[PDB]
């Protein structure tokens, strides 16, 4: 979720918000795997 | 402990790994990508228009051409020069000579953390002014299009063309400031922050990406031309990388060794 | 009318606040990238990638090996992140925009020489003392680790992370045991033996990755001073 | 009864008129946690640093006011040897390690007899520079011969004769008035304090735990407990009785965490 | 849109607020701090540790007693927590910080003589009347206490809570019943009887701790006339 | 009643323990370490920057370095001088003097109730202007930072680099304030009120705390270095600690019988 | 909870208000123990 | 509870807002009862 203290309530809905990507249909791995 | 560097993975180990130690706690996470682009930083202090400007025409400009320069922050990270996208970032040593001193801009924060390749992320433009009790307001015009650039007589009034139009042109209160997420609106899926190929086909310039940006701000008094002041007004754009996504590891800038 | 009482911080813009604002051009589609490999979720996953120390003999990334043994060490520099052995790794480059760490500094060797060359070296950590180790008497009473030439040609020396705070500082400015915490000392234990018609002086080479448990905290602001 | 025999490694010491040890802070300061800031083993105890310390503390006559005072720092007399107090296997282990960690159980002794009056006010005072001079540096063996006991003066009572950075020719200094490593000689009974009476005891008993700002302090620099031996009532005795006790302390440091092995301090 | 109107006291900065403010640097672990013992809960803690008072006789914390009987009292002092007697008491110093109070000041006495003494103190704690009592006929009728030399020595005077009112002021500006609570006076009942060779004119020595029902109220601003 | 105070644990007894009485009911508890240390106070009026300003040198300092005194609040009860730690506190008798007179500054109602050694709270600062109609911007470098003392040129206009960074620069309103709680950043695992270790090694001042500190802020007015003015102005800053805690008992200040 | 009025709602989480501290694994007592 | 037209809701508690006192263990009577 990033920089967002703002657990409780979104006014403006996701879409308006943020910018969803229209569909075409702790744990860090490492960026280079040995095979 | 033994191990091979020639193979290209070397894996990350403790000090329990070759001594006699243990682990240490993860405390914070202020490595995240999303969390460590997500404050403001200073972009550019452009000046604010007064009359129906002219959008700055494109590279090589010729003498004599009277355009506006400086008055247009076209919002990237990369380095930009006269309002236009470009490779290689100038910044002038014995300035006070003669030609058009041209606005370069760079974002300074960002490549000192640039370890990467592509980024992609929703701006948020903060337009804080440089004047004590300024009223302005901002205009922006997306990635791909371009300044409607007249003025339409409204009671014998010559009110500019950049008062109305379909994209957000937000008024500043006196004294207030202006404060807008911008989505990302870019035709490439992601902003490469270092790139290789080339837009044109012909006499187009290796590295230099046509549209890797936000668009462009600029300021305007919203008063009519006939009301132009003399003095100069400054702004500052500060903007903020909302939900930023970062692919593809990269180097960061060399720093020097004097 | 609901009544509201605005505090005294109202109309105040601060750079860092966790919000988010008044949305302007909203519903917009981004095109998908889930064609792009390789997301950086956090930039940890760059600071556990080996990279090239500098040394100042035109700085080197190796360490030239010199066939006259006098008891010195043969490289020598401090554990601390703004020195300028580290101004051009991931983990220092990095490190060097944040104000604290905590975790093991790797770092990561290669001989670079022949095949038919052997030797050992020794790799002593020091913890912060009145004054830095020069004898290999003295290094060996330190924490240390014998590494051998031979088939496989790398040693990973995890610097253990040894201090007084469960944090340190980054940035020597004003030198302590917060922000420097001792020296890293490369010994050569027995000379090099090159059998004939093999190159004299070889190359040690130096990385410095970053632990599996290394940690970062409080992003300052960075330093212009490459764009100048 | 009044009879304690308090036996720890091979060093056992006894008293016959104990009035209870003063467990400071805590029901067991015995009980401690190992450092949560250092990943490597710790050396613990073991048997040749439990065990008691005694040391000498200078004598005291009727020349004594009320409040002239004698500060023993801790760890402090371990490395300086103030009173002669050596500490044998734990000086050559706390001068190869960086980090220390230990609570203190002291223990002074002084033998008024029942025709004597006066009244010591042995306390622990956590974290204060009495024993440093005010030109930065602390006291050495002969320092502390000199004078024997350390006068209450204003200086002490208000915090002004305290170690301090030199501003420089480019400040103007300053009238220095106060600083906050005082001493409120009145108030010296809100720490673990035990009053030697020369008609109850003749020895107190006080076991403080660890505190410090961090969870394990440095070893060649820490002042966190100070042994504090002030004079409420002045010594009196008609002529003919014995002149002079001399005061004695013996300090035990309950489970010690080192941290951080390197070799000999050199500065 | 919520419509809101703002009070009167709107963009009004109180400094003592019952309330937080925002956040500017937020999601900060601070080290843990399980390690440090003894926790001051309450302040109260502290004002029930006897403290040394202060004498005027170069102030001294004890009594000298001479061995000239006359009908006086040995050493007396108000019962108000401005007096010069409680500068430097924790009951004194921290309720100087304050403006009421409630409960009950415990005077505790330590007799320092040799242990050969024997002899008899009279602890009286007379109510505000309108002359100090002198006579020890006139504080026999008064609330006392007469305290015994022996195997123990210390006797701790609870002085009671006796007001017109639930609290009582603890600053004498203007001397009244609500700040001044009459006044302590200590006798010798029997003159003390020194064996041969044994010092003349012992010492009782006077502490000041509180009640276990001592109660405080209402922090007012301090005197800073300690920095000067 | 009979007790022994030679021993160090004195009972705290009513009325009915020795006499015929009874119990009080306890009142208020305005003794408590949470309550009592919540609310505000003056802690240092410090002086408006105007400039690029540079962090005043590390002690002693000779004559003739260009620094800039005074400008600086370094937020804690301990006494300072020249915006940096200290040990011993003073203040100026005969000021009307030469030489460069340091800003000192004490928390003093702090230490008539600092009856306690270790301390922790979250610092809660307010900026409040003694200034007719100023508009500010409050300045923060957390425990362990440094002051990046220098600008970068924006339009010809000298933009010093303390506008920009990742530390909270909180814009003033004109004829505003600033508040904003900072939490407990120091390395420190507790405020040591009272001292005596060494942070050094060699050449270590006994008693001076290294990192004991919630940083230091500073006030800048929003205006490049071309519009500096000449009247310097001043601004007073205020505390409270949020959530405290206070562990080890300890002493309070000697009050003058005089 | 101090000198805190607020029993109702707390907009921003208790991180970001307050500090916690991060995890290694009426009645007032005395300050001295007699033993 | 006199000239309070406030029925919903009361932002700060009963201790804070009115003054209660500690404890220590329509009709209009008349003020003079003739016995």
């Amino acid at each position: 979720r990033g920089n967002n203290g703002n657990m409780t309530f979104n006014y403006y809905a996701n879409t308006y918000q943020n910018s969803v990507d229209f569909s075409t249909s702790g744990i860090l791995n490492p960026l280079g795997y040995l095979k | 402990s033994t191990d091979n560097a020639e193979t290209g993975v070397i894996e990350a180990g403790n000090t329990d790994t070759d001594f006699s130690g243990e682990l240490a706690a993860p405390g914070s996470n202020h490595t995240n990508v999303k969390f460590l682009f997500d404050r403001s930083r200073l972009l550019n202090v452009i000046k604010v228009l007064e009359k129906d400007a002219v959008f700055p025409r494109p590279f090589p400009t010729a003498t004599g051409t009277q355009q506006d320069d400086g008055y247009f922050c076209l919002l990237t990270p990369r380095p930009t020069v006269a309002s236009r996208p470009a490779t290689r970032f100038g910044l002038y040593v014995s300035p006070s000579d003669s030609g058009v001193l041209a606005n370069t801009s760079l974002d300074f924060n960002f490549y000192s953390l640039a370890c990467f390749t592509y980024f992609r992320s929703d701006l948020e433009v903060t337009v804080v002014s440089l004047e004590p009790d300024l009223e302005f307001a901002v205009g922006w015009f997306p990635s791909g299009s371009e300044y409607q650039a007249s003025s339409f007589v409204y009671d014998q009034l010559h009110v500019p063309y950049h008062f109305t139009g379909r994209t957000p042109r937000a008024f500043a209160s006196k004294g207030g400031k202006v404060s807008f997420v911008l989505p990302w609106n870019s035709v490439s899926s992601v902003l490469p922050v270092r790139w290789g190929g080339a837009s044109k086909l012909s006499s187009a310039t290796r590295g230099l990406p046509a549209h890797a940006d936000w668009g462009t701000i600029y300021a305007f008094i919203p008063r009519p031309n006939e009301k132009k002041s003399t003095a100069v007004k400054h702004v500052a754009v500060y903007i903020r990388y909302k939900n930023a996504r970062a692919w593809c590891p990269s180097m960061l800038p060399f720093r020097s060794y004097k | 009318p609901i009544p509201t009482a605005p505090r005294e911080n109202s109309l105040m813009f601060l750079s860092t606040t966790p919000d988010d604002t008044v949305p302007a051009y909203g519903n917009v589609r981004t095109p998908p990238v889930n064609y792009l490999p390789g997301e950086i979720t956090d930039l940890l996953q760059l600071a556990r990638i080996p990279t090239l120390m500098a040394f100042g003999r035109a700085y080197v990334p190796y360490v030239a090996v010199p066939t006259q043994f006098d008891d010195k060490p043969l490289i020598s520099f401090p554990i601390t992140l703004s020195d300028p052995v580290y101004q051009n790794t991931l983990v220092g480059a990095i490190s060097s925009n944040f104000a604290n760490y905590r975790g093991c500094i790797q770092i990561t060797l290669t001989f670079c020489g022949p095949m038919m060359a052997r030797g050992k070296f020794l790799l002593s950590y020091s913890p912060p003392n009145g004054t830095q180790p020069q004898t290999l008497s003295e290094a060996m009473q330190c924490t240390y680790s014998i590494w051998d030439i031979g088939l496989n040609s790398s040693w990973t020396f995890v610097i253990p992370y040894i201090s007084p705070s469960d944090y340190r500082e980054t940035r020597a400015i004003t030198n302590s045991v917060y922000s420097a915490d001792g020296w890293f000392s490369l010994h050569k234990l027995t000379k090099i033996t090159l059998p004939p018609d093999c190159p004299q002086s070889p190359c040690i080479l130096f990385f410095a990755s970053a632990g599996e448990d290394y940690t970062l905290r409080l992003p300052v602001d960075c330093n212009p001073s490459y764009v100048f | 009864d009044r009879v304690t025999t308090q036996t720890a490694g091979n060093t056992a010491i006894n008293t016959q008129s104990s009035l209870g040890v003063l467990c400071a802070y805590v029901e067991d300061p015995t009980k401690s946690d190992p450092p949560s800031s250092s990943t490597d083993q710790p050396t613990t105890t073991f048997t040749a640093i439990d065990r008691w310390y005694t040391g000498r503390l200078n004598s005291w006559t009727k020349a004594v006011k009320t409040f002239s005072f004698q500060a023993v720092p801790l760890p402090g007399a371990f490395l300086s040897r103030q009173g002669g107090l050596n500490g044998g296997a734990f000086t050559a282990t706390l001068h190869r390690h960086f980090l220390m960690k230990c609570g203190w159980q002291v223990q002074v002794q002084c033998n008024l007899t029942q025709f004597h009056q006066g009244a010591l006010l042995v306390a622990m005072v956590p974290e204060t520079t009495l024993d440093v001079k005010p030109d930065g540096k602390a006291k050495s063996l002969q320092e502390l011969n000199e004078e024997q006991w350390v006068e209450m003066s204003d200086d002490y009572r208000t915090g002004k004769n305290m170690p301090f950075q030199s501003l420089g020719t480019y400040y103007r200094p300053p009238n220095w008035t106060w600083g906050p490593n005082f001493i409120n000689p009145y108030q010296v009974t809100v720490f673990p304090h035990q009053i030697l009476n020369a008609r109850t005891s003749t020895s107190v008993d006080i076991n403080v735990p660890y505190i410090g700002e961090t969870p394990t302090q440095s070893s060649e620099t820490q002042n966190s407990w100070t042994l504090l031996v002030m004079v409420l009532v002045p010594l009196d005795y008609k002529e003919g009785a014995t002149t002079d006790p001399e005061i004695t302390f013996s300090v035990r440091p309950t489970s010690p965490y080192f941290n951080g092995l390197r070799n000999r301090y050199t500065t």
